[PDB]
């Protein structure tokens, strides 16, 4: 699994792979990572498969009833904290890091990281198997800044590096872009994908 | 293993309008025997039994909470069990026990009351059915039960010759286990009557 | 939440519990039921209170129960407690079988009930069950017996017993007739419909109106039957037919 | 075990294999691996046999009161997220990997869910322990909007793969189509191997079998 | 021999020699303490709220002043009686609403939340510990299947799917101008199920009030998202009216 | 009355009959009077026999190093509260190794006494209390009730012929803040003074005094130790 | 008005009339109370209530009816002040939840509406009785502005630019009715607020009384705390000189 | 390790257990008793673990006991033998189990002499002659060899003195003392200690 | 917070009667007249669903309910309390078929959900259910009638009627109905019982009407209704 969240003037960028596997052999090609908890809220799967749905789904529920009781869309600090809570009430019981990105009127797009089952708030985060890879390339290729391709250019291509030496990352790239018009869900297919050092 | 501790062999056939049900006689822990007249197979009603195979203390438990669970049945519905029924009265009493089981493999043999038509099953330790139209086995010689009534098994057999053959299928494959035997008890269901016999097994 | 209590486990002035003697009239409104004990068996029988040309008839008894292999009880009072009491009774009975493996004495299995009805009365701050319960039966220890429960939760063994509807002038009625030590079930049988020709509201007496049950030892088996309605129609007719010898 | 699912243009195919093995030793030859959960939702059953037999049996339950209650045709999206929180709670003990298909007002869907609670939703999917023949048919030869009697063959094939290929799978294939129409449940859709014939008559003349002791109760 | 009574059958919830509730008969009066009126009326593509909106004084803040309620994105709904109870109502309803989604994964419909309440308004009307809620919740909202729909729930714990209804003081008056506007079969569209909502408060009130004096909500085929008019969209409707 | 048996129930009038009749209970007690300067805090309470064979009751009760209380009331209810107080003051101790402040304990009173106030088949605590503590924030005079309401005052004195005790104190309220502590017990025993009845005085075994302050931890004097504080009187006037 | 014997000793249970008396007879010992003030401004909330001295033995800021609830929330109280305390503790604790769960500042409206819940909840039943008391909820950020909100035994809350409870709010609201409270600084609002106390107290019926006031605004940079000792002076001087 | 050992003729039962109460490598006692008299005509001989076996011997004799008061008649040597089995198998999927090796004989007066052996998990199985202990692998087949379903008193004393000698010869633990008890008709009797 | 009353709301008069469940057949007694009819191949099940107001939306809710494939409920009374009764008697039915994987026999149900009815007349806290069911069902092959009420007590029947009327519904029954009917047959008397309680004209949106035979319990549908109504 490789997951990626980016941070704009906008809004968010969130990137994910399409595979699942077990061991050796993979069980789904195709899946969907990235996970709605609200209607400008979205968070990145990562870890234990029933583990990442349980807590998604349940993010989801307490977020819209917390969303009906303040009549206002939930902020996105909200959303990042609920989920941070059920993964910590439950660190040694859930293995899972969700990467929880959207946009509020408040603060704009936000990006957190509730790996362990801590708050922090990043320019961009990177999660999953396949962040190791990565580490380098992201840190040699960020800008302040960048526009909405930009960053969808940055999030494809660290997945994509990612996904070639990763064993546990492969399949399409899932994009979706969160602004306060709507969201843009995209998917990237292998004869898109970029190009680089294959050999 | 668990289930080879006390050991044990438990045999339903089908036939022409009737049911055989067989199991061995002996009561042992590991090493020695103990008992030559133990009882495994219990009359759930007439016309219908139960053969248990497994630890000795759940074969005889499960018969006693099943019986429990029958007469409460027979009184507050007016009617004798359907065979179907105690199958899955048998199956809700073990899985009940899901992750803490009785260790016995149960053999429901019988015939439908009204309905004539004859009824072979076997379940798990955890209570999963099995409905066949030839037969079912249940003990630690299992491989064994199965070669013998996979070559001996007629699908049309009358109450003469269904005996001879459950009879030579538990005396050959009983002869093969170490855990089993010192005599076995056959029990042969009609409409009309039950035959009950112990036959001349090998005694070591 | 303590002025709409109605305190159903008090005492009286006098020292007596009035929901348990209040409960008494209940019984006296339902069905007469009478219990009679023989050297050769023991047989209860009832008044049906459930006639209409509408009634369908499904089950084999409307007031009798068979608890055990070897017990069975008739009922007087409210049906929906009965019900509840009586597979209780079925329960208790299948917890001793489960225990010693043998079936339970007639005298503990009333015992038993008679615990959970008499804690009604004393504690929980409910009303206790409007029902008196007959029971027949036979064990290794006491042979044939008749037992007779009140809602007070307190028990007898009785030779001749009746409750229900005009109960002291059936149990008077049995006091002359009953013969200690010489009773057969056919004389018993006759008995029975004696004293309920007398005792019953509608006088002729009817195969619908009245239902018995006889407790037998037979082949060292203890059989329970619920006499069919052809059966029936010879024990009144056989009563009938005496009435109309009695006169020259 | 072999199970597969597959998603074609007027409905769905759900496919099972007949073997069910104690041990390394066949018990039943002919069991049934196709659950019924709505008149137009079907469940395909690998794992635990009682495991996936009970979990199934209390969806259909649950799924009937809720049909009852509701008054309206069940949703599968209904069927999958009952069975993956039931089996979340259990944290993998339940033995139940599953195949859920059926027909909604929102179209035909097909259902994977595992013992722990994941659950993922796909055209074709194969579960079991002959998942890799299977896997590998529709890899090769799926294509979208099959017309039903393509699906129907390759859901046969893809199954009738693991049969041969695998150990623990063996028997009949049975096949059950769903579609808005009707759902058409096929048992013994396809038999590769049938076997009856016997070459020696094992039969014993009475009197053989030693007895010592004979009872007869008449009835 | 009718209106009897013995023990405690007027002060708890328990039967009366006739067999009624009186308890839940005064929790009936208890939605007319609220002293306000609320009408739903259905349509073929449509369905519309409407309540007075009473502001007895410029101190209190107008826009927190609602009877008006969102229960889900396509569900709304109008409490008329006690307005503790009714939010507590709303409350529970929005829990209601979204664990039925956690558990069977869709939309609740209309009718299933109606029952769900009214199941629980029914717990109140059998123990005896707690007593009634003395208010009344007119659901609206668009089936995927059956198309608009109109549900009413009761303290007595009844519930029913209707055509129009109404609710509170002048409940009686405005349920039989509503049967003499459905007899004549009317083009029912947006406008004309709005308008038959407004002027059936405006006859039995007799106001001809401004649009501060009222609120209304709608569900529409074309946009299933429950939305309250404010007052620039409700003064459109009411020059309409006035042409 | 009907509206007088539950605390449950309210008064058409908008009150709650238990909770006065709760009241009733801290007047019936012997007289408290409790003072305080800028730097000690004075209880003065009367000691009551109900025969002369009998001993004299106690009034004042220990709570911790920091903290002192004087009783009107109920006995037992009054040492569950004690017993509250106590427990508090050691869970302070305990965790944070700092006295706990009089307010916040007074606070967590007002907390505890509110809870069966409303609730069915409870009752109000019958007693009040003077809590005399001292603090970062120097010395306090507290006073509780069976009402769950509670008061930081300069001075105060509870339960039988008070009145005469808090009139006294009323007119030296500004007296106490530059009061020497020798002085101040004075004011305080001459308070307690106007309560008794014209034919009785102050004596050492019906006179029991609690000092807590800047100088020392709470210390109780009953018998022999409270006579140098009786010694150097004022004559009764009138 | 009333109902005597049995319709008005139980919140369980409903009179003839619709009407449930212990909530009504709670509200009647907030009216019984002193009057507890607070209005909305163009940046901010000001509070104010009116402290009957019962005995001048008593410390002058003993028995404060203004709370802090939270660092952004105040509550101004009416009533039964041991309930009062409660609900005040009920407050604060939920306050606690929200930054427990979401992480940053309860909404004001929330808050009330959370409480409500709580205050409603002890009106349905036999077991307990209804809080006999009414308070004031105020808050002040940049993003929700300046927030006012009240509420009643019975459970229900409003959101208000003027309010008043206790003995008289009938005479305070008349006089908030005559402020231009939307153009007007939280600065002029508290001499405003000093002053309508002062009119409304009955000083021939009480004995005497101590002055309340409560900061939350953007002069307190959004932190509900007290009014200094010298602002306050100002307010009381301008009050009494301004009541002739 | 200890030894228990039944005998059940056509009109009596006969068992014998022995008298070692042992600690690591020392014998405590030469006397101690390992029956419990249950009823009048029942017998219960108890071996297992040290502080396991009298507080499960005694639970259910006091049970038993507490039966015959509630009644006024006793529990049959089956009913007995079926209540210490229920105990014993409701305790074996516990935190706690007992782990006993029990022997129980009674004389009806209808069924008449009954033996009932019993395993620690819990088995019951009704036997003409049973043995507990180590000492069973030597005896077993000398009670096998002798016995008769119609054997006598006198033989059956001679039958155990048979088993007896066996224990004092191959068996490698020191067991010099036995108890002898015979129920029937009449009741329990204690006879003659047999000592080596 | 809350905590329920512990003790019985029903309780013996000095005459020896529960006052309050002869109380809550009152409330069965004045509510709508509904029923049922065996009649040899099947049942039938018919009830006055006239909601006096021409508003209602006749198809919302219904009075015939479904408990199973095989089962139907009818009722007289109260609404609310019902509702209540088929929601339990809908899991009771799920919970035998769980356990023994056969259809519940009739006279199962009705002896199940009679005794929920018995906990409402002693438990604590409660009033008795003010409801009087009636459930038909199909097993073994043979049509089943049976009737429960208030008091817990559960009755077989070839023909009854409860609600308005029951007393002359009934004799009308004890004329009118004969054993050995067709189903269809039984429809027809079923209406006419049903006509002689009504007080108005009958469309098919006044009355709901149910069937039960050997391919299970369905509600009949509007068209259907108008057909039998000629
Ligand atoms: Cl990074
Ligand atoms: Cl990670
Ligand atoms: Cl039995
Ligand atoms: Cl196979
Ligand atoms: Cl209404
Ligand atoms: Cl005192
Ligand atoms: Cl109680
Ligand atoms: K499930
Ligand atoms: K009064
Ligand atoms: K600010």
């Amino acid at each position: 699994t490789t997951i990626m969240a980016v941070e704009f003037d906008g809004g968010v960028v969130v990137g994910s792979d399409s595979r699942v596997s077990a061991g050796t052999a993979v069980v789904n090609r195709v899946f969907d990572k990235l996970s709605p908890l609200h209607q400008r809220i979205f968070c990145a799967l990562s870890g234990s498969a029933a583990d990442a749905q349980a807590i998604a789904d349940m993010a989801a529920y307490q977020l819209e009833l917390h969303g009906l009781e303040l009549e206002e869309p939930p902020l996105v600090l909200a959303a990042a904290n609920v989920v941070k809570n059920i993964s910590y009430k439950y660190r040694e019981d859930l293995l899972a890091h969700l990467i929880v990105a959207g946009w509020d009127q408040r603060e704009g797009g936000q990006v957190y990281g509730t790996m362990g089952g801590m708050l922090i708030r990043q320019p961009f985060t990177i999660g999953g198997s396949g962040s190791s890879y990565i580490y380098g390339y992201v840190d040699a290729a960020y800008k302040p800044g960048m526009t909405p391709e930009e960053c969808r250019r940055f999030t494809t291509n660290a997945i994509t590096l990612a996904m070639n030496r990763d064993g546990s990352s492969g399949g399409v790239i899932y994009l979706v872009t969160i602004t306060a018009a709507g969201v843009d869900h995209r998917v990237i297919l292998g004869d898109e994908l970029p190009k680089f050092y294959d050999e | 293993s668990i289930m080879s501790y006390n050991g044990g062999a438990v045999m339903a056939m089908k036939g022409k309008n009737c049911v055989a049900i067989a199991a061995d006689r002996r009561f042992g822990i590991q090493a020695q025997m103990v008992t030559t007249d133990f009882q495994k197979i219990f009359p759930m009603g007439d016309r219908l039994y139960i053969g248990l195979a497994g630890l000795a203390t759940d074969v005889q438990t499960v018969a006693q909470r099943l019986k429990f669970r029958l007469n409460l049945y027979e009184l507050k519905e007016g009617r004798q069990i359907k065979p179907y029924t105690l199958m899955s009265m048998v199956a809700n009493l073990l899985y009940e026990k899901r992750f803490g089981p009785y260790y016995t493999e149960p053999v429901i043999a019988g015939l439908d009351p009204k309905t004539f038509k004859p009824f072979i099953c076997s379940l798990d330790l955890i209570g999963c059915p099995m409905v066949t139209d030839d037969f079912v086995v249940s003990g630690t010689c299992s491989e064994q039960m199965y070669g013998m009534c996979e070559s001996l098994w007629e699908p049309n057999m009358d109450p003469e010759h269904l005996f001879e053959t459950i009879s030579q299928a538990m005396l050959n494959a009983v002869d093969r286990d170490a855990v089993s035997g010192m005599g076995v008890i056959v029990h042969v269901i009609e409409k009309d009557k039950i035959t009950t016999r112990t036959l001349k097994a090998r005694m070591d | 939440s303590r002025r709409y209590d109605s305190r159903t486990t008090i005492f009286s002035p006098e020292g007596r519990l009035y929901q348990v003697e209040y409960a008494m009239e209940a019984i006296g409104h339902a069905g007469t039921c009478l219990g009679i004990l023989a050297n050769d068996g023991v047989l209860l029988a009832a008044e049906r209170r459930n006639i209409h040309k509408l009634l369908d008839e499904v089950f084999f008894s409307e007031k009798i129960y068979k608890l055990n292999e070897d017990m069975a009880c008739s009922v007087a009072g409210i049906t929906s407690d009965a019900n509840v009491l009586t597979n209780e009774l079925r329960l208790i009975a299948q917890r001793y079988l489960l225990q010693y493996q043998e079936p339970i004495p007639c005298e503990q299995l009333v015992t038993a009930l008679c615990d959970i009805k008499q804690a009604y009365t004393q504690f929980g701050g409910k009303r206790p069950f409007g029902v008196s319960l007959l029971y027949i039966g036979w064990d290794k220890h006491y042979g044939f017996q008749l037992y007779q429960s009140d809602p007070s939760g307190n028990y007898g063994g009785w030779k001749a017993t009746c409750i229900g509807n005009n109960s002291a002038a059936a149990v008077s009625m049995l006091k002359q007739d009953y013969k200690e030590g010489e009773m057969t079930l056919k004389s018993a049988l006759a008995l029975a419909v004696k004293v309920l020709n007398k005792t019953m509201d509608v006088s002729k007496l009817s195969a619908e109106k009245v239902e018995i049950a006889t407790l037998t030892r037979e082949s060292g088996k203890t059989v329970i039957r619920v006499l069919k309605q052809k059966e029936v129609e010879q024990l009144i007719k056989k009563h009938e037919e005496e009435e109309a010898k009695a006169e020259r | 075990t072999t199970i597969a699912g597959l998603v074609f243009r007027d409905g769905v195919i759900l496919g099972a294999d007949t073997r069910a093995t104690n041990d390394s030793v066949v018990a039943d030859k002919s069991c049934e691996k196709i659950h019924f959960i709505a008149p137009k939702i079907y469940c395909c059953g690998a794992g635990v046999a009682a495991d996936t037999e009970m979990t199934t049996r209390m969806a259909a339950s649950k799924m009937e009161l809720h049909a009852l209650s509701t008054g309206r045709e069940p949703r599968v999206a209904t069927v999958t997220r009952i069975l993956r929180q039931t089996l979340f709670r259990y944290q993998g003990h339940v033995g139940a990997s599953l195949v859920v298909g059926g027909v909604d007002l929102n179209g035909p869907q097909l259902y994977e869910v595992h013992p722990h609670g994941s659950y993922s939703r796909l055209p074709f999917t194969a579960l079991g322990s002959g998942q890799g023949a299977a896997v590998a048919l529709l890899e090769d030869r799926f294509q979208p909007n099959m017309t039903l009697e393509a699906a129907q063959e390759l859901l046969v094939e893809a199954i009738t793969a693991g049969i041969l290929s695998d150990l623990g799978s063996g028997g009949n294939v049975d096949a059950c189509v769903i579609t808005a129409g009707g759902a058409k449940l096929q048992r013994a859709l396809s038999t590769p191997t049938e076997p009856v014939q016997r070459a020696g008559r094992y039969r014993f003349a009475p009197g053989t079998t030693p007895v010592l002791t004979r009872e007869v109760r008449p009835l | 021999s009718r209106g009897s009574s013995a023990g405690f059958d007027r002060h708890i919830t328990i039967f009366s020699p006739e067999g009624r509730l009186y308890q839940v008969e005064y929790a009936f009066k208890a939605i007319n303490q609220g002293g306000l009126t609320s009408v739903a009326v259905r349509g073929k593509d449509c369905a519309v709220i409407v309540t007075q909106k009473k502001v007895p004084d410029k101190l209190l803040d107008s826009s927190t002043v609602t009877h008006l309620f969102k229960i889900t994105e396509s569900i709304g709904c109008v409490m008329t009686g006690m307005t503790a109870d009714s939010r507590s109502q709303v409350q529970r309803a929005r829990y209601e609403a979204a664990n039925w989604k956690y558990k069977y994964g869709y939309e609740i419909p209309v009718d299933m939340l109606c029952k769900r309440i009214a199941d629980i308004s029914q717990v109140y009307t059998q123990n005896a510990e707690m007593r009634p809620l003395g208010c009344c919740m007119i659901l609206i909202g668009i089936d995927e299947e059956q198309g608009p729909q109109v549900y009413k729930c009761d303290p007595a714990g009844y519930y029913c799917g209707f055509k129009a209804t109404a609710a509170g003081v002048k409940q009686t008056e405005s349920t039989s101008f509503l049967e003499k506007k459905v007899k004549k079969k009317f083009d029912w569209t947006f406008e004309q199920t709005v308008e038959t909502a407004i002027t059936c408060l405006s006859t039995v009130l007799s106001i001809d009030f401004k649009p501060s004096e009222i609120e209304v909500g709608v569900v529409t085929v074309e946009n299933p998202k429950f939305r309250i008019l404010t007052e620039a969209e409700i003064d459109a409707h009411l020059v309409a009216l006035a042409e | 009355n009907q509206y007088d048996n539950d605390v449950t129930v309210w008064s058409p009038q908008g009150r709650i009959h238990q909770i006065e009749y709760a009241m009733e209970a801290v007047k019936q007690g012997s007289a408290t009077v409790g003072l305080k300067s800028k730097t000690h805090a004075v209880l003065v309470a009367l000691k009551r026999a109900q025969s002369e064979l009998a001993a004299h009751q106690k009034k004042i009760l220990h709570v911790d190093n920091h903290i002192g209380i004087s009783i009107a009331g109920l006995t037992a209810d009054a040492r569950l509260l004690c017993n509250f107080m106590r427990q508090e003051c050691l869970d302070s101790r305990f965790v944070f190794d700092r006295p706990l402040p009089v307010s916040r304990l007074v606070s967590l009173i007002g907390s505890k006494t509110q809870i069966p106030t409303q609730r069915y088949g409870r009752r109000p605590y019958g007693v009040g209390l003077l809590i005399a503590g001292y603090d970062d924030m120097g010395p306090h005079i507290f006073q509780t009730c069976p009402s769950a309401n509670y008061f930081d005052c300069r001075a105060m004195s509870i339960g039988a012929r008070s009145q005469s005790a808090r009139t006294y104190l009323e007119r030296h309220m500004s007296e106490f803040m530059e009061c020497n502590l020798d002085e101040l017990v004075k004011h305080g025993l001459r308070a307690l003074r106007e309560t008794l009845p014209a034919e009785q005085d102050l004596t050492t075994k019906n006179v029991s005094i609690g000092i807590v302050g800047k100088d020392l931890e709470f210390t109780i004097y009953d018998d022999d130790d409270v006579s140098p504080f009786l010694d150097g009187l004022e004559e009764r006037p009138q | 008005s009333s109902i005597g014997t049995g319709y008005d000793l139980s919140a369980s249970t409903f009179s003839p009339d619709g009407r449930v008396f212990q909530v009504e007879y709670a509200m009647k010992a907030v009216e019984n109370s002193s009057t507890a003030i607070g209005i909305r401004c163009k940046d901010g909330v000001v509070f104010g209530v009116e402290k009957l001295v019962l005995s001048k033995l008593y410390e002058e800021g003993s028995n404060k009816r203004l709370f802090n609830v939270d660092r952004h929330v105040g509550m101004a109280v009416a009533g039964l002040l041991a309930d009062a305390r409660s609900l005040a503790d009920i407050a604060r604790e939920e306050a606690s939840n929200f930054r427990s769960n979401f992480g940053y500042n309860i909404p004001l409206k929330h808050l009330a509406d959370r409480v409500a819940m709580y205050v409603h909840a002890y009106t349905l039943y036999s077991a307990v009785r209804p809080f006999g008391c009414s308070f004031m909820l105020g808050s002040y950020s940049a993003n929700d502005g300046a927030q006012l909100y009240m509420i009643d035994p019975s459970g229900v809350s409003y959101g208000y630019w003027g309010c008043a409870i206790g003995k008289a709010r009938q005479a305070a609201k008349t006089e908030i009715e005559k402020l231009q409270m939307k153009e007007m600084t939280c600065r002029d609002v508290v001499k405003e607020v000093a002053k309508i106390i002062y009119i409304v107290h009955d000083e021939v019926k009480d004995k005497a009384f101590e002055l309340e006031l409560s900061w939350v605004g953007e002069l307190t940079k959004g932190r509900h705390e007290i009014v200094p000792k010298d602002i306050r002076e100002e307010a009381e001087k301008y009050a009494k000189e301004s009541l002739k | 390790m200890e030894y228990l050992i039944g005998i059940q003729g056509p009109d009596y039962v006969l068992v014998a257990s022995d008298r070692v109460a042992a600690s690591n490598i020392v014998q405590m006692k030469d006397d101690h008793d390992k029956m419990f008299k249950m009823s009048e005509k029942i017998l219960l001989l108890c071996v297992g673990e040290a502080g396991d076996t009298v507080q499960f011997a005694e639970y259910i004799q006091k049970n038993v006991q507490l039966y015959k008061m509630r009644n006024g008649y006793e529990l049959s040597p089956t009913a007995a033998a079926n209540f210490t089995r229920r105990n014993l198998a409701d305790c074996l999927r516990s935190r706690t189990p007992y782990h006993v090796n029990l022997l129980l004989a009674g004389y009806d007066e209808h069924e008449g002499p009954a033996l009932y052996y019993m395993d620690y998990l819990a088995a019951l199985a009704k036997a003409p002659f049973a043995a507990h202990g180590y000492g069973a692998f030597l005896t077993l087949s000398i009670l096998d060899r002798y016995y008769t379903p119609t054997i006598s008193r006198e033989r059956a004393v001679e039958l155990l003195r048979k088993c007896l000698e066996e224990l004092q010869k191959r068996f490698i633990l020191n067991l010099p003392t036995f108890s002898v008890r015979v129920i029937d008709k009449d009741g329990i009797h204690n006879l003659e200690n047999i000592a080596f | 917070a809350k905590r329920g009353y512990s003790f019985s709301l029903t309780t013996f008069s000095p005459s020896g009667k529960l006052v309050q469940i002869e109380y809550a057949l009152a409330a069965v007694a004045g509510g709508a007249p509904s029923v049922g009819i065996k009649a040899a191949n099947g049942v039938v099940l018919a009830t006055e669903k006239k909601q006096k107001s021409i508003l209602y939306d006749e198809r919302s809710v219904h009075k015939v309910e479904p408990i199973t494939k095989h089962i139907g409920l009818v009722y007289s009374g109260m609404g609310p309390d019902y509702r209540v009764l088929v929601h339990r008697a809908r899991k009771l039915a799920q919970q035998y078929y769980l356990v023994y994987q056969e259809p519940i026999p009739t006279a199962q149900l009705v002896q199940r959900v009679a005794s929920v009815m018995q906990e409402y007349t002693q438990s604590g806290g409660v009033r008795p259910f003010g409801v009087s069911l009636l459930i038909c069902g199909w097993n073994e092959g043979r049509p089943y009638l049976f009737q429960s009420d208030p008091s817990g007590a559960y009755f077989a029947w070839k023909a009854t009627a409860m609600g308005k009327n029951y007393v002359n519904g009934k004799t009308f029954l004890e004329k009118r109905y004969n054993e050995d009917l067709e189903l269809e047959d039984a429809i027809h008397t079923a209406i006419l019982t049903l006509k002689e309680s009504f007080e108005g004209q009958m469309t098919e949106d006044n009355i709901e009407v149910g069937i039960c035979n050997e391919a299970g319990f369905r509600r009949l549908t509007p068209t259907e209704v108008r057909d039998y109504l000629a």
